């Protein structure tokens, strides 16, 4: 059932003139190159990129916005690793001690509350989340919606 | 092209 | 607004929510217009949060990732030819709505060509603004809807720098909840550092490409890596070899 | 050694190489004898090596994993009903030579009850010893033959040492060419040193329980570690929760 | 097809009455305890064991013999780690770095070979390679049998 | 009951 070629699928599609139309995407044809998932030339000519977000993360903590940060323990482009060190420059105390959460009966992936921010690890997902442990992905997106910690049992 |  | 809706995606199948797609000009100056996708919930989860999501790359699509292979209500058939429902689709609970950001990818698009070539943290967000207090003044039965903003990979950038701009704004219609970020950069330093050590700990690079690595690219950023940086990284690739490193244990595509 | 020959299992498919099992003396006075599974390549392959596979445990049967549930010639079916062959077993390729060690492992047995809370790394090897020496000369026609040990886990210990024991003793029949180990215990300290930092790069224990258990176990040893050692672990193991342990991304059994 | 309940099946199956006569197990029926997969009074009643099994291994490698260390990547009990800072430990020099090596067209695992020992990770295989990754441990065998590193290719 |  994965499929590791979905974005050969997608390219196809969306240069589809049939799609574009129902779409409203290029009305006028005038995007005279073809549909690509994403662009190497602003992929390639990237400018300002600040080295750290994290002023921000205590920006918005302190104005009290709901703050959710995730992780498909499996993708080694941005991994686990590299989260855990990050959010964990932000020096924030713990509420709630890192834990497994569960779906159903199986471990979905681990989770730690602290105080203005939930850290959540989704077991043998890759860097895309819903694509790899979709059932999962759900969870942790109505589990944020809902400003509630990951289940445990 | 490196894609995060 | 309804000329935004989408009546059916060719091959898709009969579904109980909406969609609206379209595009919005985020700078009149420069001929610089976002579209968007819009995949709303079934009528008995609304009234239902309104969430923005972003892809990253930067220069990746949020409708091509987020909404396609990802969150999205539908997944394309091979060939292209089709599609299919996403089961686990976000939409089931959250009116999603997916950007193609900045100018230049997807279906989002600039009048002015060197716009591609200028992109940047800064402006993808003022620009990102723009889109949505536009999009809401198109949309106005979504004003003071609680509202997230969420993205993987790159978008750990841009989230929070939205989210801030949002947050500052003070707009009263955006009633801004807060943002999720998966697998995200959050601080260049901290980030390099995990990504060895989890590499290292995954058995993908030598001990001395480990070394090397922290050597080499520990002052650097991500997105703007040193020559050394990418000295060593180049060693890793080949160290890491033909597996896929944004999903460890699963196959590479064959076509 | 004929008499050791294994006619068909119960449920056993039809094969085109031999096995024998039965039981060889290791020590007379205590009256502890070890079982053995002898797996043979088909005649196509011979003469092949002579393997001797051990698992660990300490305790556990190379019978039971080694040659139930990996590199054996067959799988064992629910309820235990039959068997299936291995498609890849190992003795595609040599003469797989499976011990129940220590006596009271498996088959193994002791007329001395005491045995068994006596065990330890130096008689296990000192009765392997003993095992083969005697093994060879029930099959004679082994003598000679490129021999290798190998094993996993708890077997990081059994496999050279008595790799060790069989290189000084200057045993003529028995061509030793090495051995290989697998997921084995190498060096306490070490070990526990990568085990905690393994883990925390696989998002199983918190950040205070990584330093807990570093802090805790690094002069212990695997077997016997101390009580602050194992109060760590305690909490790691409440961390990890339901999940297998040896393998991360594979489900627990449900029955 | 993977099936994490092996070893019930197999304790069914040794306790058979049929199958010890088959293997000429409990010939007198005088082993009066059930089969179990492993002893719990002996893994509990553990006695000597050296910290460190180094010595050894430098002894052997200078007895010239064949040594080869593997590890299944997905295990946590024993896992890779460990084994690379063990391993580490012995100091040895490099005679080849760190390499991915290829069954068929897939990365098995990676290997780095040092003198006198050849080490080997197997991708994705939990503690018992040949059951989670039968294919790849075979190959794994088959190169240590011959003295040959494991192919990149 | 730990086994390696
Ligand atoms: C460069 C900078 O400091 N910040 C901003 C601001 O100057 C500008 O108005 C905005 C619009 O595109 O993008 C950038
Ligand atoms: C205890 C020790 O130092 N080494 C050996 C040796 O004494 C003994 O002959 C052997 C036999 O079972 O097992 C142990
Ligand atoms: N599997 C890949 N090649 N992924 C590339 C896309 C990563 C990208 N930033 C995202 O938003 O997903
Ligand atoms: N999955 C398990 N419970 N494995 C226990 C067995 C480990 C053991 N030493 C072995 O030799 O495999």
């Amino acid at each position: 059932s994965y499929d590791p070629c979905t974005e050969r699928y997608s390219t196809a599609y969306y240069n589809r003139r049939d799609v574009q139309m129902a779409l409203h995407a290029n009305v006028t044809g005038a995007m005279n190159y073809t549909w690509a998932t994403c662009s190497d030339t602003i992929n390639t000519h990237w400018h300002d990129a600040p080295r750290s977000m994290l002023p921000i993360y205590r920006e918005l903590i302190a104005a009290g916005l709901r703050i959710w940060v995730f992780s498909g323990d499996t993708d080694a482009v941005v991994p686990l690793t590299a989260t855990r060190y990050s959010i964990g420059a932000l020096g924030l105390p713990t509420t709630t001690s890192w834990y497994p959460w569960y779906d159903d009966q199986e471990v979905g992936g681990w989770s730690q509350v602290y105080k203005g921010l939930t850290l959540v690890s989704v077991r043998g997902a890759g860097h895309e989340v819903p694509l790899h442990r979709p059932r999962q992905a759900l969870v942790l997106f109505q589990y944020f919606l809902q400003g509630k910690p990951m289940p445990g049992q | 092209f490196x894609l995060f | 607004h309804a000329a935004d809706r989408i009546a059916r995606l060719p091959g898709q199948p009969a579904v109980d929510f909406d969609m609206y797609s379209g595009y919005i000009t985020v700078d009149e100056g420069a001929g610089r217009s976002l579209f968007y996708l819009l995949q709303e919930a079934p009528e008995d989860a609304q009234p239902a949060p309104l969430v923005l999501w972003l892809n990253g790359g930067p220069g990746c699509s949020s409708v091509a990732y987020g909404a396609s292979e990802e969150l999205g209500a539908f997944r394309v058939k091979p060939r292209g030819a089709g599609l299919v429902l996403n089961e686990y689709r976000w939409n089931k609970v959250a009116n999603v709505l997916f950007l193609d950001s900045p100018a230049g990818v997807g279906f989002s698009y600039t009048n002015t060509s060197s716009d591609i070539y200028t992109s940047g943290d800064n402006r993808t967000a003022h620009d990102s603004y723009a889109f949505l207090a536009k999009w809401f003044e198109r949309f106005p039965h979504y004003k003071y809807r609680d509202f997230y903003i969420a993205g993987e990979s790159y978008a750990g950038h841009y989230v929070p720098e939205l989210s801030q701009l949002v947050h500052r704004s003070k707009n009263p219609v955006i009633n801004l909840k807060g943002f999720m970020v998966g697998n995200g950069l959050i601080d260049d330093y901290h980030d390099y550092v995990g990504t060895f050590e989890f590499w290292w700990n995954h058995g993908i690079v030598s001990d001395d490409t480990y070394r090397r690595l922290k050597e080499a690219c520990l002052h650097d950023s991500f997105i703007h890596p040193s020559p050394a940086c990418d000295a060593a990284t180049d060693v890793a690739t080949a160290e890491q070899g033909n597996i896929d490193m944004y999903s460890l244990y699963t196959p590479v595509c064959n076509i």
